């Protein structure tokens, strides 16, 4: 049985009907030609093609794509057409998903943190941060006093990182609550296999196994390992490691959805601290599969 | 030169520093170390992240690269000041 920080875990099965989730958040939907699905699909970044081929291979699953951006009416027809052409593809708009169970007011986050900084002795506090918090509190946009709405507005990478974590918390229920055809088979508490669009599936994945039900991509560049969020598998909705990360996003004012919402969440979940060895933890939590060619943007360029 | 760019960033970037760190590809475990070492000093966390990027990218650690990253993660006003102080 796998173990870390003095505790043993089960390799939990992620069964072969678990849906697969991709993501495409488009800051520049005007860049596509008329009649094109607005998911990047160049020779350099053949991402829509990769997603279609995944759905073709995994014919017994639903392949979802969580999308966001100011799509035109014609682009929304192209998404419908895409779904009509590929039976097991679900296009899921961010704005249509019910994330409200994960939200928190920004004003509460700031106020709690102000009180936290005031509880420290004056010589031991972050005086600069305490001043920023008081000014942030005064400048919350009207009607936008919401952690989730504050990320929905962004157009840089934290926009897709933040909703990626929440969509994986929803997991099976992301799919069941769309009402789309074919999603009848998934349960609200089912797990989810999240992949970047450059994660190439070459054959059926079958049953997956993950310590305590979660595993994530590990990048290894120049003998240096890094936990990454470009593949994430969970065996159930509201996985406790992602709940721990959401709690941090709700508490830590300079939190980042990748470093904190995913990374610190999974570290806390397994009691990883500065006492422990990062490479050993990477080895422990790693998701890798012989039928996936990982992160093929490494051969071209990053799309963000 | 880079030092003046770092000064402009530290003077202007607060709550969102990790977005810039991620755009600069500062690793997850190095962010852990920064936070451990400067738990009550946000500005020093920004500066340490910039220093780590510089040490990691070596000669590719240029003002141009820094400005491109600022623009890419939508800190365009900070990038403006950086380019202002440079010229
Ligand atoms: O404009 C963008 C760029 C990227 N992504 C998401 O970011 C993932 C990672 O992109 P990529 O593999 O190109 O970059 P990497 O992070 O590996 O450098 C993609 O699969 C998408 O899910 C996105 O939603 N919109
Ligand atoms: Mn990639």
């Amino acid at each position: 049985r796998p173990s870390f920080a003095g505790k043993e875990y089960s390799l939990e099965p992620i069964d072969e009907r678990t849906p697969i989730l991709f993501q495409w958040f488009e800051a520049r939907p005007e860049r596509y030609e008329k009649g094109e699905v607005p998911i990047l699909n160049t020779k350099e970044h053949p991402y829509l093609s990769n997603i279609i081929n995944a759905a073709k291979i995994e014919n017994e699953r639903i392949i979802g794509v969580l999308v966001d951006g100011n799509f035109t009416y014609e682009q929304k027809k192209e998404f419908l057409n895409l779904e009509n052409e590929h039976q097991n593809i679900a296009i899921i708009y961010r704005a249509d998903v019910d994330f409200s169970m994960y939200d928190k007011k920004l004003s509460d986050i700031y106020l709690e943190n102000i009180h936290k900084q005031e509880s420290y002795p004056a010589s031991e506090r972050d005086n600069y941060l305490l001043g920023l918090l008081r000014e942030e509190l005064k400048n919350i946009p009207e009607g936008k006093d919401s952690l989730i709405e504050s990320y929905a507005e962004k157009r840089e990478h934290t926009w897709f990182d933040f909703f990626r974590n929440l969509a994986i918390l929803k997991a099976g229920s992301l799919f069941t609550e769309t009402g789309k055809t074919g999603c009848h088979n998934i349960s609200p508490c089912s797990g989810c296999i999240y992949l970047d669009a450059d994660m190439i599936i070459t054959d059926k994945l079958g049953v997956l196994y993950a310590p305590d039900g979660i595993a994530v991509h590990v990048d290894c560049n120049d003998e240096i390992k890094s936990l990454e969020n470009g593949a994430i598998v969970v065996n159930r909705s509201n996985h406790p490691a992602l709940l721990a990360g959401l709690d941090i996003m709700k508490s830590k004012v300079d939190a980042h959805p990748y470093y904190d919402g995913l990374g610190k969440g999974i570290k806390r979940h397994f009691n990883y601290s500065s006492l422990h060895n990062y490479n050993a933890f990477c080895d422990f939590i790693e998701f890798k599969h012989e039928n996936i060619i990982p992160n093929t943007s490494m051969y071209t360029s990053s799309s963000w | 030169d880079l030092c003046a760019a770092f000064n402009v960033i530290c003077d202007n970037v607060g709550k969102d520093w990790r977005r810039l760190a991620r755009q600069l590809k500062v690793s997850d475990t190095k962010i852990d170390s920064i936070e451990d070492r400067y738990p009550r000093n946000l500005t020093e966390r920004v500066r340490e992240s910039l220093r780590i990027w510089k040490n990691t990218e070596k000669e590719n650690a240029t003002v141009a690269h820094l400005v491109g990253a600022l623009r890419s993660c939508q800190m365009n006003l900070v990038a403006d000041l950086v380019q202002e102080v440079q010229q």
